[PDB]
């Protein structure tokens, strides 16, 4: 009646999209992982296609994956987990934020900016409170680049 | 399984949860098996001490 999600198996799938270090390689293949994400509700495929955008360094890949909607679907998970308290993943999702160039347009798209402005103010996770704030003072800085 | 949690390590039950299928004790130890299991993908896929596993 179920099937767990086996995490080694997922990135098994991804062997051609991917480097030795978990990379995605070209923007052709982080359009085909944003395809999976979008469909991935289950907490393991999402913890692990995190990894790999986390792992991703390249500005053209990880600018691509913001294009495709990229930014709209870490905005759904963010907001699932804000109502769901889990903290791992709010914590996961809150870094990969910070590893991906937003620019100022990004942030005006969605409530992300204020979900984790809130989170900065609130969250009773010392850790994911002083990430949250790390990552405002970040945003503050990115607009007051222009 | 569904008689521990599946990450290496930890021997905690399983608890219900619709994030899984039975088989985490937590959110916690989904993050960090599949960190643990990112890694060793990776090292799978880069330099080894022996030809085959
Ligand atoms: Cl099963
Ligand atoms: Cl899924
Ligand atoms: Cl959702
Ligand atoms: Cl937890
Ligand atoms: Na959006
Ligand atoms: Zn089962
Ligand atoms: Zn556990």
């Amino acid at each position: 009646g179920h099937m767990p999600i086996d995490p080694k198996e997922l990135l098994k799938g991804l062997d051609s999209f991917l480097t030795r270090d978990g990379e995605v390689k070209s923007v052709d293949g982080i359009a085909k992982i944003f395809s999976l994400m979008k469909e991935a509700r289950k907490m393991v495929s999402r913890s692990t296609y995190l990894n790999i955008i986390l792992q991703t360094r390249a500005p053209e890949v990880l600018v691509k994956f913001i294009d495709v909607g990229g930014y709209k679907l870490l905005n759904s998970w963010l907001t699932y987990s804000k109502t769901t308290n889990n903290i791992p993943l709010l914590q996961q999702i809150l870094l990969t934020l910070q590893h991906l160039p937003l620019t100022v347009d990004h942030l005006k798209q969605n409530n992300t900016a204020k979900l984790v402005k809130q989170l900065s103010k609130s969250s009773e996770d010392e850790e994911l409170r002083k990430l949250a704030s790390v990552l405002v003072s970040d945003w503050m800085a990115v607009i007051r680049s222009q | 399984g569904h008689m521990r949690c599946v990450r290496s390590g930890c021997e905690n039950p399983p608890i219900v949860s619709k994030d899984w299928d039975n088989e985490y004790c937590s959110n916690e130890c989904v993050v960090k098996h599949s960190r643990d299991v990112f890694l060793a993908w990776v090292a799978s896929r880069n330099s080894n001490t022996v030809v085959f596993v």
